[PDB]
């Protein structure tokens, strides 16, 4: 059973706790021996050194990892793993020709048509010369790919961006905000990541402006899964994170049993409604309503 | 005779000495101490060639003794003074390495626990998402066996992290604070409270079935209980100061005692001129 | 002639003086103040007196004055020293007293935000209770209706809940460690990092919905608001600490300086007798 | 209206939250003017004083006080109050004979007959020599009116006391003695308060050991009651906790009415058992499924 070892950069969203079912799933039918490790969070960049360094001394054949940050690493990695195979997850993960010799593959999706799918569907449900629409941004921390490509779906369409708030993915900082777009009430959606369109689900509640106020996820999450299943969602796009998860132990697995596998994964990003949950496709995204973090 | 030559040169030293071992006290940084001592090195040096001089100015047996004996007792005081600088300018340094260590064990233990109640409740979500499914599938008798589980698991769960967390946050504070501590019964109360609140938590964890998790949060405490030395070194830092006061109030009774003598030494050196 | 035997007498009561101040810094209870402050009274007639001998003993102007002002110095200092000791005394009752008062409302804050904690759960486990009722009388639409606000509005508000109660804690604990700071660096540190948190807070408790309740934190946050100047008078207190530190450092140069005036003066005793 | 102060000695517990419902609920039926305050909880005696206080510059014409402890007051009363008509509720409230006349009306029940409820409830259910049966006590604090009662209903009936912890009645601390109990596995039942019952509900689930072990507590609470309901505590006594409510605010607003009322009212306590849970007997005992605790 080869050893496969997985590093995130944390374990608290409803994002990377669905990465995970698909590692912990994918690699009990491949038949591998992983191990999972998390960084404290995306700041946490000497713990996830210290991490590398573990899954070496752990004598792993293998490193998935999900980095803290694009540019560490990029001069090292083979001063923390050595040179052990490794395979990024989710995150870019970018190194030099020196450091990438053991880039064995990567999974992941391009955040900007994260955004440009979300703006799309606003963009289609208000067209050039049907009525100009009141739009506010909440998509989170701070460019980022995920703003561009809002931007780019949402070129030449009646729909208009009031304001573009930001702070940490924390969920009651993004209530904070939710709550300030509430007030100032010239608003006909939000648009935001995950976390921001939960708090705004129960936000609108407490204000009764439901009805009001429709809701547009940047991304998927239980939560906000479950909003379009209840119709206090509007739209949300997925990138299949258990998919993600699954894709980077198989590449891993393969590469040592030497067997085919595609060198640069990207599971096809799906487009979702309340009237659109078909289940192979979120079956591929969030983990099952009974999974809890598994580390081995 | 020139004795008073000699012994206006030893009572006018050993004021400027006093001022050089409180110079001494102050000083904190490893500079400040190899000067404001080294200044007093060299001020002491004159003192003992005075006294040297004013040695040979009687043949008093008793007298030409108190006058050796207090200066070997002024020498071996400022003597005793500088290591209770060095080792207080040691244990400073120390303190600090030993205590910014377990805020990293402490911060991370913190960390872990919210990752935990974070989970918790997403994953209570995610039931409540499937009771959905249930329930519009006419599933009844499972539908309220879901509904059980969300309450005997998810909501206990749920409490009893808030409570875990909220107990690994308390002992992250006590270390923030731990360092810059200087009073000898906060120092005490931050002891007993640590220890305290460590070995309750060490059993919540223990109970928490969630292997991986239970077992990290484990090492992380007995790691933390190790580095719990760090409060008994916090006392021999307030203990330490405690000494060079006391050592400090020491020289000016020997300053004292030394002029007393090289007083009776100036006279029984006028008689018989 | 005689002005070596009243010199003697100086240099002496000097080095009882500033054991005296000494003991009078290290005071702290009106009794130890009073008391180490009454022998320092007695001990600086005495070494008035005898100074004053000395003014009889030359008459070299310049040498007169440099006497005169050296002794006014002393004296001046261990007055501003004998004022910065009570004031300590003061500072101390001032802060205990007014932090006291801010444990007490930060205690109320938490509690509160406690009992809140406790009341969702609760509340939590009674409308669960009744889905049981609605789903076994087939009122199928009710279910998933009651499920909707059992996340959109109990589990949110359990981990709204306890956000905010961590916010309170936190609050608390500065304040307990807030009484026995001494560190100038950690008193701004957390003057500053408690002034956020009220702010945070107080921002916080306004959203949360619960008229009665979130009237009552709100006039509690604001009553710690004002009680905040205690910071100030700790970080007074700190200033004061250094003052006594470089006053009784003055000290020493005072004595030293005057010694050798005392000393200059035993000469020009001995020209022209 | 006539102004009604009420002060309780906390009101985070399940059962306060019902005095507290039926307070309110009653004192918008007598059209009176309500006024809730609690202290932190049973040690803050200093807080009540205050609180005392507090209803006098309000100006209440009546105070309806649940004491944090039986004595206090006991010789100061007319200190705090001045000479408001003061009705005791849920506890014990003493005092000497010149303090005594504010004293116009009692709410309450001997909690003697709580425990020997639950007694007579496993008593029956095991009579003597019909074979050994063990029992684990975690009624909290800590003689005790519970307590003594419980040992009279018990006394001869082979029902055995194998252990009788005690801690505060907090959720956490009383989880640490039900998992102690369930080690030392020889108990048939736990008899205990109804967070510790609670705390066992879930603590016999972790551990597979329903079935094992059955409970019974000493009190009702939502939890408890639900407990029941679900076929997962065996027995639970009532002591009307919404009732005891609505009767001091009967009794506070009749003295100033000055109409008839029984000046020591106390309601009947009744057994709870999965089979009998009559809705009338939890309607007089529990808050409704939605009640937030109401101040005013």
């Amino acid at each position: 059973d080869e050893k496969i070892c997985a590093i995130y950069p944390h374990l608290k969203d409803s994002y990377w706790l669905s990465v995970n079912y698909g590692m912990v799933s994918e690699a009990e039918k491949q038949g591998v021996n992983l191990r999972v490790l998390e960084a404290g969070g995306y700041p946490n960049k000497s713990r996830q050194e210290q991490q590398l360094a573990l899954c070496t001394q752990w004598g792993a054949n293998a490193i998935i990892l999900g980095t803290v940050d694009p540019h560490a690493y990029e001069h090292n990695l083979k001063s923390w793993v050595g040179n052990t195979p490794v395979f990024a997850t989710v995150n870019q993960l970018d190194l030099d020709e020196e450091q990438s010799t053991l880039l064995k593959g990567e999974v992941g999706v391009d955040w900007y048509w994260m955004g440009y799918e979300a703006g799309k569907y606003l963009a289609e449900r208000h067209p050039k010369g049907s009525g100009k629409t009141n739009i506010a941004l909440l998509l989170g921390p701070r460019t980022k790919p995920v703003t561009t490509g809002f931007y780019e779906a949402i070129k030449n369409s009646d729909i208009h961006i009031v304001d573009s708030f930001w702070a940490d993915n924390d969920k009651e900082l993004q209530r904070n905000l939710v709550q300030r777009v509430i007030d100032m009430g010239n608003i006909d959606y939000i648009v935001g990541s995950a976390v921001a369109i939960e708090a705004a689900i129960s936000e609108l509640r407490s204000a009764d402006k439901t009805h009001d106020i429709g809701l547009v996820s940047v991304y998927l999450s239980h939560g906000v899964y479950r909003g379009l299943l209840r119709n206090k969602v509007l739209f949300a796009p997925t990138d299949k994170m258990v998919q993600q998860g699954r894709l980077s132990v198989m590449q891993a697995a393969h590469y040592l049993r030497h067997q085919p596998y595609e060198k640069q994964a990207s599971p096809i990003i799906k487009p979702l409604t309340p009237k659109t949950l078909h289940d192979d496709t979120i079956e591929e995204s969030l983990s099952p309503s009974e999974y809890r973090p598994t580390f081995s | 005779g020139s004795a008073m030559i000699e012994a206006r040169q030893v009572s006018e030293l050993s004021t400027r000495i006093i001022s050089s071992v409180q110079m001494l006290s102050n000083a904190q940084n490893e500079q400040e101490r190899k000067e404001a001592g080294r200044v007093l090195f060299e001020q002491l040096e004159s003192l003992l060639t005075h006294i040297k001089e004013l040695g040979g100015e009687s043949f008093d047996s008793k007298l030409l003794d108190a006058l050796e004996s207090n200066v070997q007792n002024v020498i071996n005081n400022l003597a005793e003074l500088g290591v209770t600088v060095e080792r207080k300018l040691w244990l400073a340094k120390e303190i600090d390495t030993r205590v910014e260590e377990m805020r990293l064990l402490s911060e991370e233990l913190e960390q872990l626990t919210r990752t935990q109640v974070q989970n918790t409740s997403t994953i209570a979500v995610a039931n409540v998402t499937h009771i959905y499914d249930l329930l519009e599938a006419n599933k009844k008798d499972q539908v309220y066996q879901a509904l059980d589980a969300l309450v005997e698991v998810d909501l206990d769960l749920t409490e009893r992290l808030h409570e875990l967390h909220l107990l690994a946050f308390k002992m992250l504070n006590q270390i923030e604070e731990a360092r810059t501590l200087t009073n000898v019964d906060r120092i005490q109360q931050i002891q007993t409270a640590f220890e305290n609140n460590l070995k309750i938590m060490k059993r919540r964890v223990l109970a928490v079935e969630d292997p991986t998790r239970s077992k990290q949060m484990s090492q992380l405490l007995t790691e933390l209980g190790k580095r719990q030395v760090v409060f008994t070194i916090l006392l021999q830092q307030y203990e330490n100061n405690e000494q060079s006061q006391q050592l400090m109030q020491k020289t000016l009774e020997l300053f004292s005692e030394l002029n007393s003598t090289v007083n009776k030494l100036v006279d029984d050196s006028n008689k018989t001129t």
